[PDB]
C-alpha cells in the first residue's frame, strides 16, 4: 500500500524557515523519484524541483532555485525540502509525490502541508452553541467556532458518529481572526432526545473543548 | 568472440572480429558509472595500457620464471575468463531468447526496467537441450555470424541515435535528477570491464603466430567500442528520463518488442549459440562430464539469482586481468632483464587497485 | 519552459453527459510517446492522477475517463457525467527540465434545481456573556451555486459585519450550502428586536424569510 504522510501545517514568521518531510511506506524508496508541487489560491499548480535518491540527484525549477532545498534520508525512506525566509506570496499548499523515470507521472502523492506565513499570533477559539430557535418535520442544529488562528481547526460532531447531515463551512478571515461554523441536520425524532456534541479542536493553541446543544 | 600466413589485412580484421561480440554492449553504461568525461579518458588509457601488456606477452606456456606457483597460476586466472565467460554467455542467451521468443509471440521506446500467463522467462528451458553439445569441434564453421551480429547490431545504435540524438548537459561535479556528473567515483567499475573487453592475451600469441598490426588492431578495436560507448550515453533520451538508467545491456533499456532489437537480438542469438561448446573443449584441455557439467551448471545458476551483465563482467576481468595483464606480464620482462622498475611496478599497482576497487562500493 | 494553455476556464455539464476538456502545448511534449498527463482534484484532497502518457488509463479509474491527443492538442474525456465528478482537473508536462501545469478546469456538475434548507440561530448566551452577539444563518443544500443573502434587523437592510462561507459543490448531491454569520454587539444586539435571514434564489420568487424576535 504506497503511502506518502507529509508534515503538519506550519505558521513560520515572515523571514523564516521550515523544513517539510514526507514519510514513504509501502514501495522501495530508491526504485522512485520524489518530487515537490505547489498549490496556491484555489487555481495555480507549479513545479517546483525534485531529487533521485539513488544518486541524490536534485532538480529544480528557475523560479524556486534559493527557496525550496532538497533532501532525501536513505534510511528513513522520508524525503524533505527545506523553504527558506519566506514571503506572504508563499502562502501555499505544498505537496510531495512519486515518479518512476517516464512510465508514467505523478502516481501517488502526499496529503498536503500547508504553510501559513503571517506574524499573528496564535490565539485560541471560542466555541459557541448554535441552539434551534415551533419544529416540524426535521431541525438542522449549528456551531459556531470564532476567533482563532491558525487555520488547522478540526471540528467532528458526536464524536464522528454523526457523519451525515454535516455541513462544515471553510474558514475566513476577518480582522486576522478566523470563523468556521457548521450544521447539522436530524430528525425531530433523534433531537432534542439524544445528546449531540460540537467537538473543536485547535492542535495549535493545544485545545480540545466539546460544546452540547441544548434548547435554551 | 570476447576474449580468445597473414598478410597484415586479415591480421587486425581477425584480432577485431575475435574482441567483438557481446562485449560491445556494456560499454554505455561503464562510462555511466564513471561520468562521462572521466569515462572518456579512462578508455583511451585502458585501451593504451592492454595494448603495451599484449606487446609484452607478444615478447614473450611460458611461466618457466616461477614454475609450480606460476605454471597453475597461468592456468587458474586463464580458466577464470573462459568459465567466467560461459557463465554470461548463459545469461544473455536466456534475455534474447526471451525477448526473441515473446516477439515472435503474435516498438520505439526505451525503458527504464523496475530492478527485480506466460511462463517463458526460464534459463533452465535450455540447460536440458544445451549441455551435451560441450561433451563432444566443428561450431567453428558458424564464425560469420560474429560479424553479421556486429554488422547489424552496430547498424542498429547508428539508426537509434539518427532517431532521437540530441540530448546532452554538462554538470561537472553535480548532479542533476536527469545527467550524472562528469567524474563519477564508481569509475573503477568502468575499468574493470574494460580488462575483459580488452584482453587477447591468453590466445594472442597463437594469433600472431601469422606488431605494426597489433597497434591498428586494437586501435581499430579500441575505437569500436568507443563509438556505441558514446552515441548509447548521449542519445538516452535525458530531459524525459534520465541516464541513470542505462542497463548494462543497453540491448534491455528498450522494450520486449523492438523489432529491430529482437533482429539484432535475434543475430546476437545465432552467433552467440555457435561459440559456447567451444568453450567447453576449451575448458578442459586446460573424467566424467563432471567439470563438464559444471560450467553448465554455473550459467544456469547465475541467471537466476543474480543476473547483472555488470557486475560478473568488472569483477572476472580484473581478476584475471590482475595476473594475466597487469602483473605476470610486467614479471616476465622485468626478470627477463637478468626507471623502468618504477613504471613497471606502477602498472603492477594498477592491477591491485584494479581488483580493490571493485570492492570499494 | 512549455506553457500549457487548458480549456475551458470553469465548465458546466449535465449529469450523465460528456465532458471535453482540452489541452494545448506551447513546444512537443513528445519524446518517443507523448508525455502529458491528466490530474484530478476535489476540494482539500490531493491530486489523483487520471490518464498518464496522454490516453492511457491508471489502474483503478474508471472508464468513463479517457484520454486523446499527441504532439501539441490533447483532450480529456469524461463520458458518462457522475456528480463525484465535481472537480478541477489539471494537465502535466514531464518531458522538459521545467515541468509545468495547466490553467485548471473546475467541472461543476448541473444537477435539478433545489432550494435551501434555510435555518435561523439566534446568539448563543454564553457568547452574550462574553460580551458580543452574532445571528449565524444556515442555507443548506441548494443548486445551483449563486445566492443572496440579505440580513434585516428591525427591517433595515443591515449589511456591515456580515460574513459568509460556501462549501464546494456536495460531492454526491451536487449541492452547494453557506453560513451567514451577522455579527453585532451584545449591545446593539439588545438595541432591536426582529432579526430575519431574507434568503433570495431561482426557486422562489418570493424570498424564503426566516425571522425570530428577541423575546
Amino acid at each position: 500500500q504506497i503511502q506518502l504522510v507529509q508534515s503538519g501545517p506550519k505558521l513560520s514568521k515572515p523571514g523564516a524557515t521550515d523544513k517539510i518531510s514526507c514519510a514513504a511506506g509501502g514501495y522501495s524508496f530508491t526504485d522512485y523519484v520524489m518530487n515537490w508541487v505547489k498549490a496556491s489560491p484555489l487555481k495555480g499548480l507549479e513545479w517546483n524541483g525534485s531529487i533521485n535518491t539513488s544518486n541524490g540527484a536534485t532538480t529544480y525549477i528557475s523560479a524556486f532555485k534559493g527557496a525550496g532545498s532538497h533532501s532525501v534520508d536513505s534510511s528513513a525512506s522520508t524525503a524533505a525540502q527545506q523553504l527558506s525566509a519566506l514571503k506572504a506570496a508563499d502562502t501555499a499548499v505544498y505537496f510531495c509525490a512519486r515518479n518512476f523515470r517516464g512510465n508514467g507521472a505523478m502516481d501517488y502523492w502526499g496529503q498536503g502541508t500547508s504553510v501559513t506565513v503571517s506574524s499573528a499570533k496564535t490565539t485560541a477559539p471560542s466555541v459557541y452553541p448554535l441552539e434551534v430557535s415551533a419544529t416540524g418535520s426535521s431541525v438542522t442544529l449549528g456551531c459556531l467556532v470564532k476567533g482563532y488562528f491558525p487555520e488547522p481547526c478540526t471540528l467532528t460532531w458526536n464524536s464522528g458518529s454523526l457523519s451525515s447531515g454535516v455541513h462544515t463551512f471553510p474558514a475566513v478571515l476577518a480582522s486576522d481572526l478566523y470563523t468556521l461554523s457548521s450544521s447539522v441536520t436530524v430528525t425531530s425524532s433523534t433531537w432534542p432526545s439524544q445528546s449531540i456534541t460540537c467537538n473543536v479542536a485547535h492542535p495549535a493553541s493545544s485545545t480540545k473543548v466539546d460544546k452540547k446543544i441544548e434548547p435554551a | 568472440s570476447h576474449e580468445d600466413k597473414n598478410p597484415s589485412i586479415v591480421t587486425i580484421f581477425a584480432i577485431w572480429n575475435t574482441m567483438m561480440g557481446t562485449s560491445i554492449l556494456s560499454i554505455p553504461w561503464g562510462i555511466k558509472q564513471a561520468g562521462f568525461t572521466l569515462g572518456i579518458i579512462i578508455i583511451v588509457l585502458m585501451g593504451l595500457l592492454t595494448l603495451y601488456c599484449c606487446y609484452r606477452v607478444l615478447k614473450s606456456v611460458c611461466k618457466y620464471y616461477f614454475g609450480g606457483f606460476g605454471k597453475w597460476s597461468s592456468l587458474v586466472f586463464s580458466l577464470v575468463s573462459l568459465i567466467g565467460a560461459m557463465v554470461v554467455y548463459w545469461v544473455l542467451m536466456s534475455n534474447f531468447l526471451f525477448n526473441t521468443g515473446k516477439f515472435i509471440f503474435n516498438t520505439e521506446r526505451v525503458i527504464c526496467p523496475y530492478p527485480d500467463e506466460f511462463d517463458h522467462w526460464w534459463s533452465k528451458t535450455n540447460t536440458i537441450p544445451f549441455y551435451l553439445i560441450l561433451l563432444l569441434s566443428f561450431f567453428a564453421r558458424f564464425t560469420f555470424l560474429g560479424t553479421i551480429s556486429v554488422i547489424y547490431l552496430i547498424f542498429l545504435v547508428t539508426y537509434k541515435a539518427i532517431q532521437l540524438g540530441f540530448h546532452l548537459e554538462f554538470h561537472w561535479f553535480d548532479s542533476s535528477m536527469f545527467f550524472v556528473p562528469e567524474f563519477r567515483t564508481l569509475f573503477p567499475q568502468l575499468s574493470g570491464v574494460l580488462t575483459l573487453a580488452f584482453f587477447i592475451h591468453n590466445c594472442i600469441i597463437t594469433l600472431m603466430k601469422n606488431v605494426r598490426d597489433l597497434s591498428l588492431a586494437y586501435l581499430l578495436v579500441g575505437l569500436t567500442y568507443l563509438y556505441v560507448g558514446v552515441l548509447i550515453f548521449a542519445a538516452f533520451p535525458s530531459p524525459p528520463l534520465s541516464k541513470e538508467c542505462i542497463e548494462p545491456n543497453f540491448l534491455d533499456n528498450f522494450p520486449s518488442s523492438d523489432i529491430l532489437v529482437f533482429v539484432a537480438r535475434t543475430f546476437l542469438l545465432f552467433q552467440m549459440t555457435t561459440v559456447y561448446p567451444l568453450l567447453g573443449y576449451l575448458v578442459r584441455v586446460q573424467h566424467v562430464f563432471v567439470l563438464n557439467v559444471f560450467v553448465v551448471g554455473a550459467g544456469v545458476l547465475m541467471a537466476r539469482f543474480y543476473p547483472n551483465i555488470g557486475s560478473i563482467i568488472r569483477y572476472s576481468g580484473a581478476l584475471c586481468g590482475l595476473a594475466l595483464v597487469f602483473v605476470l606480464p610486467s614479471l616476465i620482462h622485468m626478470v627477463s632483464l637478468k626507471t623502468s622498475t618504477l613504471f613497471h611496478g606502477f602498472l603492477i599497482l594498477l592491477g591491485v587497485a584494479n581488483l580493490l576497487g571493485q570492492f570499494f562500493m | 519552459d512549455i506553457l500549457l494553455t487548458q480549456s475551458p476556464e470553469s465548465l458546466s455539464v449535465v449529469v450523465g453527459f460528456y465532458v471535453t476538456i482540452t489541452s494545448q502545448a506551447s513546444n512537443n511534449i513528445t519524446t518517443y510517446s507523448s508525455f502529458i498527463f491528466w490530474y484530478q482534484q476535489k476540494p482539500g484532497q490531493a491530486p489523483k492522477l487520471l490518464i498518464y502518457d496522454s490516453s492511457t488509463l491508471e489502474s483503478g479509474i474508471p472508464g468513463r475517463f479517457s484520454g486523446s491527443g499527441s504532439g501539441r492538442d490533447f483532450s480529456l474525456t469524461i463520458a458518462p457525467n457522475q456528480p463525484a465528478c465535481g472537480a478541477t482537473y489539471e494537465d502535466l508536462q514531464v518531458l522538459i527540465v521545467v515541468r509545468t501545469f495547466g490553467g485548471g478546469t473546475k467541472l461543476e456538475i448541473k444537477r435539478a434545481d433545489a432550494a435551501p434548507t434555510v435555518s435561523i440561530f439566534p446568539p448563543s448566551s454564553e457568547q452574550l456573556t462574553s460580551g458580543g452577539a452574532e445571528v449565524v444563518c444556515f442555507l443548506n443544500n441548494f443548486y445551483p451555486k449563486n445566492i443572496n443573502v440579505a440580513w434585516k434587523i428591525d427591517g433595515g437592510e443591515r449589511q456591515n459585519g456580515v460574513l459568509n462561507s460556501w462549501t464546494d459543490q456536495d460531492s454526491a448531491d451536487s449541492t452547494y450550502s453557506m453560513s451567514s454569520t451577522l455579527t453585532l454587539t451584545k449591545d446593539e444586539y439588545e438595541r432591536h428586536a426582529s432579526y430575519t435571514c431574507e434568503a433570495t434564489h431561482q426557486t422562489s420568487t418570493s424570498p424564503i424569510v426566516k425571522s425570530f424576535n428577541r423575546n
